[PDB]
DNA sequence: CGTCCGATCTTCGGAAGAGATTCAGAG
DNA sequence: CTCTGAATCTCTTCCGACGCGCCGCGGGACG
RNA sequence: UCCGCGGCGCG
């Protein structure tokens, strides 16, 4: 009851098409294995371009990069063989397969001031 | 002379051994290779003698 | 004929790939690392200078964020296949020869 | 004494078996959601990969 | 080779090439918008396997 | 009507060549 | 003692005739 | 029509 750092981020490789179904599948693994305190939310880029003609009309979802996702965790071993059980998703992203290393936060809230930027005023 | 080219002496290092060895690059926990173990060879889902 | 032009350096395979390691052999260090290196999961080190690091100092990801904090002053160390080309940019043929 | 034949009952099995475990993955995955009497069984159950 | 309905006869290197330019600019398009420096390795790394 | 691409098949020689080991020797 | 070092063991890889004819196949899941 | 793979057969 002493480890109360700063809750890290880390990037799962999620296959295209499945990135919306891979969060709602780790949003429902972490209510179902009731370790709701361990895991965190996940972060994953969306804008919105709005046109109102040329093919797709009144909205375009685009989104920073497909391939990857940002998710809140701790350092567990639990929580990494909870990760990589979950089904249409590859796992974690570092130095070494076994400890993923975390991410700078300057980048972080700089990519928090990004999307605070395009994403405001909705419509 | 197979014991005396042992790397091992316990359960749980030998263990650490084939869970390393059929897959490399993992990290080696008690628990996953136990499992491992048993459902290579003791599991209906996977091995299945007819 | 055209080309693109590919926004990052890559290696190719075939002086890596091949039974003769000819990247290796030119470099003098054993394929097993370039690999690692190409493959973005280790780092190499070039010219860290009068620290403790050697010209083809190997290291792994945790090793190099521990001398980034005790040495990012001057040491670099750079990380892939654009690491790769640095490395063999600041090398010299007739030096290496005559020493060998 | 240690070879033997097969015909078209189990290859039959054996493809309708393969058939089997990935839909009852599939089942499974949609079931981890399974709710109070709002879904009948047909939905869950797909036919395409049989 | 143009084939009768709506697909062509197509090799494999216009589907490599396909995947490589597309790899190559969505590698531009991260770096260019200042991109998180985890997310650009294993870009880089997939792009070289590809 | 377009867009973009995760689980384990499993048992050859036959060399050729490269990488890892070893233990042995003058001492 | 010790480093060397020639020899030994082990791991990876490219290879497997040449013509012809016939037929069958040639995505697929999703926003 | 033109491309590739698999199977079979002939020499």
């Amino acid at each position: 009851m002493s480890e109360a750092p700063k809750k890290r981020w880390y990037v799962v490789q999620a296959f295209s098409g499945f990135e919306g179904r891979v969060a709602t599948s780790l949003r429902e693994h972490i209510k179902l294995h009731n370790m709701e305190d361990l895991f965190g939310e996940v972060m994953v880029p969306t804008e919105e371009v709005v046109e109102i003609r040329g093919g797709q009309r009144r909205k375009s979802e685009r989104k920073f990069f497909p391939g990857y996702v940002l998710v809140q965790m701790v350092m567990n071993d639990a929580s990494w063989h909870l990760v990589r059980s979950v089904p249409r998703v590859m796992g974690f992203i570092g130095g070494t397969s076994d400890r993923p290393a975390p991410i700078s936060d300057k980048e972080v809230d700089a990519i928090m001031n990004r999307l605070q930027q395009v994403g405001d005023k909705p419509r | 002379e197979t014991l005396r080219v042992d790397p091992t002496n316990d359960r749980l290092s030998a263990l650490v051994e084939i869970y390393r060895m059929m897959r490399p690059g993992e990290p080696p926990t008690r628990e996953a290779a136990e499992s491992l173990f048993e459902n290579l060879f003791f599991s209906e889902d996977r091995y299945d003698l007819s | 004929m055209g080309h693109i032009e590919l926004a990052s350096p890559t290696a190719h395979i075939w002086f890596l790939k091949s039974l003769p390691s000819r990247i290796g052999l030119l470099l003098d260090m054993p394929l097993r690392d370039i690999e690692r290196v190409l493959y973005f999961e280790s780092y190499v080190v070039i010219e860290g200078g009068m620290t403790n690091l050697e010209r083809q100092q190997i290291l792994t990801e945790e090793q190099y964020l521990d001398a980034l904090e005790e040495f990012g002053d001057e040491f670099d160390a750079k990380m892939g296949a654009e690491a790769i080309q640095a490395l063999l940019k600041s090398m010299d043929l007739e030096q290496e020869c005559e020493q060998l | 004494g240690n070879r033997r034949i097969r015909s078209v009952g189990e290859m039959a099995e054996n493809q309708f078996r393969v058939g089997l475990v990935r839909v009852e993955r599939a089942v499974k995955e949609r079931l981890s959601l399974g709710d109070l009497d709002t879904l009948m069984p047909q939905d869950m159950i797909n036919a395409k990969p049989i | 080779v143009p084939l009768d309905g709506g697909r062509f006869a197509t090799s494999d290197l216009n589907d490599l090439y396909r995947r490589v330019i597309n790899r190559n600019n969505r590698l531009k398009r991260l770096l260019d918008l200042a991109a998180p420096d985890i997310i650009v390795r294993n870009e880089k790394r997939m792009l070289q396997e590809a």
